[PDB]
Protein backbone atom coordinates (compact mmCIF):
# COMPACT_ATOMS: atom_id res chain seq x y z
CA UNK A 1 0.00 0.00 0.00
CA UNK A 2 1.57 3.12 -1.16
CA UNK A 3 1.75 6.46 1.03
CA UNK A 4 -1.29 9.09 -0.22
CA UNK B 1 -9.27 -21.88 -12.58
CA UNK B 2 -8.25 -18.21 -12.09
CA UNK B 3 -6.55 -16.49 -15.23
CA UNK B 4 -4.29 -13.26 -14.93
CA UNK B 5 -4.34 -10.58 -17.65
CA UNK B 6 -3.48 -6.69 -17.92
CA UNK B 7 -5.86 -4.28 -16.40
CA UNK B 8 -7.97 -2.31 -18.80
CA UNK B 9 -10.49 0.46 -18.79
CA UNK B 10 -13.39 -1.74 -18.41
CA UNK B 11 -11.70 -2.67 -15.03
CA UNK B 12 -12.13 1.15 -13.42
CA UNK B 13 -15.09 1.29 -11.41
CA UNK B 14 -14.14 -2.15 -9.62
CA UNK B 15 -10.81 -1.39 -9.23
CA UNK B 16 -11.96 1.86 -7.20
CA UNK B 17 -14.46 -0.02 -5.56
CA UNK B 18 -11.97 -3.05 -3.88
CA UNK B 19 -9.76 0.30 -3.13
CA UNK B 20 -11.52 2.21 -1.06
CA UNK B 21 -13.16 -1.03 0.70
CA UNK B 22 -10.02 -2.86 1.21
CA UNK B 23 -7.33 -0.12 1.88
CA UNK B 24 -7.70 2.63 4.30
CA UNK B 25 -5.04 4.97 2.60
CA UNK B 26 -7.64 6.66 0.11
CA UNK B 27 -6.42 7.48 -3.53
CA UNK B 28 -7.34 9.79 -6.17
CA UNK B 29 -9.15 9.12 -9.68
CA UNK B 30 -5.87 9.67 -11.92
CA UNK B 31 -4.50 6.97 -9.94
CA UNK B 32 -6.71 4.69 -11.44
CA UNK B 33 -6.67 6.30 -15.10
CA UNK B 34 -3.11 6.07 -14.82
CA UNK B 35 -3.29 2.30 -14.48
CA UNK B 36 -6.36 1.20 -16.32
CA UNK B 37 -4.55 3.39 -19.21
CA UNK B 38 -1.29 1.20 -19.03
CA UNK B 39 1.65 3.90 -19.64
CA UNK B 40 3.80 4.09 -16.77
CA UNK B 41 2.19 1.94 -14.10
CA UNK B 42 2.35 -1.69 -14.90
CA UNK B 43 -0.50 -3.97 -13.59
CA UNK B 44 -2.41 -7.81 -13.39
CA UNK B 45 -5.72 -8.56 -12.77
CA UNK B 46 -7.03 -12.00 -11.51
CA UNK B 47 -10.35 -13.24 -13.21
CA UNK B 48 -12.34 -16.27 -12.12
CA UNK B 49 -13.63 -17.01 -15.61
CA UNK B 50 -15.90 -19.34 -13.84
CA UNK B 51 -18.22 -16.07 -12.35
CA UNK B 52 -21.62 -16.40 -12.92
CA UNK B 53 -24.27 -13.60 -13.23
CA UNK B 54 -22.21 -12.16 -16.12
CA UNK B 55 -18.95 -11.65 -13.82
CA UNK B 56 -16.76 -13.69 -15.09
CA UNK B 57 -14.77 -11.05 -16.22
CA UNK B 58 -14.88 -9.29 -13.33
CA UNK B 59 -11.54 -8.94 -11.07
CA UNK B 60 -11.21 -10.53 -8.14
CA UNK B 61 -7.45 -9.52 -7.23
CA UNK B 62 -4.96 -6.87 -8.68
CA UNK B 63 -1.55 -5.73 -8.31
CA UNK B 64 -0.21 -2.71 -9.43
CA UNK B 65 3.61 -1.32 -9.79
CA UNK B 66 5.55 1.32 -10.87
CA UNK B 67 9.42 1.20 -12.20
CA UNK B 68 11.61 3.93 -10.24
CA UNK B 69 15.07 4.60 -10.56
CA UNK B 70 17.08 2.64 -8.14
CA UNK B 71 19.69 5.48 -7.28
CA UNK B 72 16.90 7.95 -6.33
CA UNK B 73 14.99 4.98 -4.53
CA UNK B 74 15.08 4.89 -0.41
CA UNK B 75 17.04 1.95 -0.87
CA UNK B 76 19.47 3.15 -2.83
CA UNK B 77 22.30 2.27 -0.48
CA UNK B 78 20.96 -1.16 -0.16
CA UNK B 79 21.40 -2.09 -3.95
CA UNK B 80 24.27 -3.38 -5.64
CA UNK B 81 24.84 -1.74 -8.91
CA UNK B 82 25.97 -3.02 -12.46
CA UNK B 83 22.28 0.77 -18.00
CA UNK B 84 20.91 2.69 -15.29
CA UNK B 85 19.39 0.75 -12.72
CA UNK B 86 15.79 0.49 -11.89
CA UNK B 87 13.37 -1.16 -9.22
CA UNK B 88 9.54 -2.17 -9.49
CA UNK B 89 7.76 -0.67 -6.32
CA UNK B 90 4.20 -2.20 -5.68
CA UNK B 91 1.81 0.29 -5.37
CA UNK B 92 -0.84 -1.77 -4.27
CA UNK B 93 -1.80 -5.37 -3.93
CA UNK B 94 -5.52 -7.10 -2.95
CA UNK B 95 -7.51 -10.21 -3.33
CA UNK B 96 -10.82 -9.58 -2.55
CA UNK B 97 -12.17 -11.46 0.49
CA UNK B 98 -14.01 -14.53 -0.94
CA UNK B 99 -10.82 -15.54 -2.78
CA UNK B 100 -8.43 -15.12 -0.49
CA UNK B 101 -6.18 -17.83 1.05
CA UNK B 102 -6.05 -19.85 -2.84
CA UNK B 103 -2.22 -18.47 -3.32
CA UNK B 104 -3.67 -15.27 -6.17
CA UNK B 105 -1.65 -12.93 -4.04
CA UNK B 106 1.77 -15.33 -4.63
CA UNK B 107 0.75 -16.17 -8.10
CA UNK B 108 0.46 -12.08 -8.51
CA UNK B 109 3.60 -11.48 -7.05
CA UNK B 110 5.20 -13.97 -8.69
CA UNK B 111 3.66 -12.23 -12.18
CA UNK B 112 5.88 -9.07 -10.96
CA UNK B 113 8.90 -10.56 -10.41
CA UNK B 114 8.90 -12.37 -13.36
CA UNK B 115 8.26 -9.15 -15.35
CA UNK B 116 11.20 -7.56 -13.37
CA UNK B 117 13.56 -10.85 -13.65
CA UNK B 118 13.27 -10.42 -17.34
CA UNK B 119 14.11 -6.04 -17.19
CA UNK B 120 18.34 -6.42 -17.27
CA UNK B 121 18.75 -3.27 -14.97
CA UNK B 122 16.42 -4.51 -12.58
CA UNK B 123 17.57 -4.27 -9.19
CA UNK B 124 14.63 -5.97 -7.50
CA UNK B 125 10.74 -5.33 -5.87
CA UNK B 126 9.68 -3.88 -2.60
CA UNK B 127 6.62 -2.41 -1.23
CA UNK B 128 5.29 -0.55 2.25
CA UNK B 129 2.98 -2.14 3.95
CA UNK B 130 0.98 -1.24 7.45
CA UNK B 131 2.33 -2.41 10.77
CA UNK B 132 -0.27 -5.61 12.11
CA UNK B 133 -0.92 -6.72 8.45
CA UNK B 134 -0.41 -9.70 9.38
CA UNK B 135 -1.47 -11.95 6.41
CA UNK B 136 0.29 -9.92 4.40
CA UNK B 137 3.38 -9.69 6.26
CA UNK B 138 3.71 -13.46 5.90
CA UNK B 139 3.06 -13.50 2.37
CA UNK B 140 5.56 -11.92 1.53
CA UNK B 141 8.21 -13.46 4.19
CA UNK B 142 7.26 -16.54 2.33
CA UNK B 143 8.50 -15.57 -0.65
CA UNK B 144 11.84 -14.46 0.27
CA UNK B 145 11.01 -10.14 0.70
CA UNK B 146 13.28 -8.94 3.79
CA UNK B 147 12.15 -6.51 5.87
CA UNK B 148 15.00 -3.53 5.68
CA UNK B 149 13.10 -0.59 7.29
CA UNK B 150 10.15 0.30 10.31
CA UNK B 151 9.03 3.49 9.07
CA UNK B 152 7.72 5.34 12.38
CA UNK B 153 3.84 7.04 11.74
CA UNK B 154 4.32 6.36 8.01
CA UNK B 155 0.99 6.53 7.51
CA UNK B 156 -1.77 9.27 8.37
CA UNK B 157 -5.11 7.16 8.94
CA UNK B 158 -8.02 8.92 10.44
CA UNK B 159 -5.93 11.64 12.45
CA UNK B 160 -3.55 8.32 13.51
CA UNK B 161 -0.61 7.33 12.39
CA UNK B 162 0.39 3.71 11.74
CA UNK B 163 3.96 2.29 11.36
CA UNK B 164 4.57 0.67 7.46
CA UNK B 165 7.44 -1.68 6.96
CA UNK B 166 9.46 -1.79 3.58
CA UNK B 167 10.18 -5.12 2.06
CA UNK B 168 12.32 -6.08 -0.50
CA UNK B 169 12.89 -8.50 -3.18
CA UNK B 170 16.34 -8.45 -4.47
CA UNK B 171 16.99 -9.37 -8.01
CA UNK B 172 19.68 -10.37 -10.85
CA UNK B 173 22.66 -10.13 -8.25
CA UNK B 174 21.40 -7.03 -6.97
C1 LIG C 1 0.40 -2.35 -0.58
O1 LIG C 1 -0.69 -2.46 -1.15
C2 LIG C 1 1.23 -3.60 -0.38
S1 LIG C 1 0.69 -4.31 1.32
C3 LIG C 1 -1.15 -4.49 1.34
C4 LIG C 1 -1.63 -5.90 1.03
N1 LIG C 1 -3.05 -5.95 0.72
C5 LIG C 1 -4.09 -5.81 1.68
O2 LIG C 1 -3.73 -5.71 2.84
C6 LIG C 1 -5.51 -5.85 1.28
C7 LIG C 1 -6.39 -6.82 2.04
N2 LIG C 1 -5.81 -8.16 2.09
C8 LIG C 1 -5.71 -9.03 0.99
O3 LIG C 1 -6.12 -8.65 -0.08
C9 LIG C 1 -5.09 -10.47 1.13
O4 LIG C 1 -5.26 -10.79 2.53
C10 LIG C 1 -3.59 -10.52 0.72
C11 LIG C 1 -3.37 -9.72 -0.59
C12 LIG C 1 -2.65 -9.98 1.83
C13 LIG C 1 -3.27 -12.02 0.41
O5 LIG C 1 -4.11 -12.49 -0.53
P1 LIG C 1 -4.31 -14.22 -0.69
O6 LIG C 1 -5.24 -14.47 0.46
O7 LIG C 1 -4.72 -14.31 -2.10
O8 LIG C 1 -2.90 -14.82 -0.39
P2 LIG C 1 -2.26 -16.30 -0.68
O9 LIG C 1 -1.23 -16.20 -1.74
O10 LIG C 1 -3.55 -17.04 -0.80
O11 LIG C 1 -1.51 -16.82 0.79
C14 LIG C 1 -2.16 -16.52 1.98
C15 LIG C 1 -2.18 -17.65 3.09
O12 LIG C 1 -2.95 -18.82 2.69
C16 LIG C 1 -2.10 -19.94 2.48
N3 LIG C 1 -2.61 -20.67 1.22
C17 LIG C 1 -2.26 -20.37 -0.12
N4 LIG C 1 -2.87 -21.18 -1.03
C18 LIG C 1 -3.66 -22.06 -0.26
C19 LIG C 1 -4.53 -23.13 -0.59
N5 LIG C 1 -4.78 -23.55 -1.90
N6 LIG C 1 -5.18 -23.82 0.40
C20 LIG C 1 -4.93 -23.40 1.69
N7 LIG C 1 -4.15 -22.42 2.15
C21 LIG C 1 -3.50 -21.73 1.14
C22 LIG C 1 -0.65 -19.41 2.33
O13 LIG C 1 0.19 -20.47 2.69
C23 LIG C 1 -0.71 -18.20 3.39
O14 LIG C 1 -0.53 -18.63 4.62
P3 LIG C 1 -1.31 -17.81 6.13
O15 LIG C 1 -0.45 -18.46 7.20
O16 LIG C 1 -1.12 -16.35 5.85
O17 LIG C 1 -2.73 -18.32 6.09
Amino acid sequence: MVNA
Amino acid sequence: TICFRPINPSDLERLEQIHRDIFPIRYESEFFQNVVNGGDIVSWAAVDRSRPDGHSEELIGFVTAKIVLAKESEISDLIRYDGEGTLVYILTLGVVETYRKRGIAKALINEVVKYSSGIPVCRGVYLHVIAHNNPAIRLYKRMSFRCVRRLHGFYLINGQHFDSYLFVYFINGS
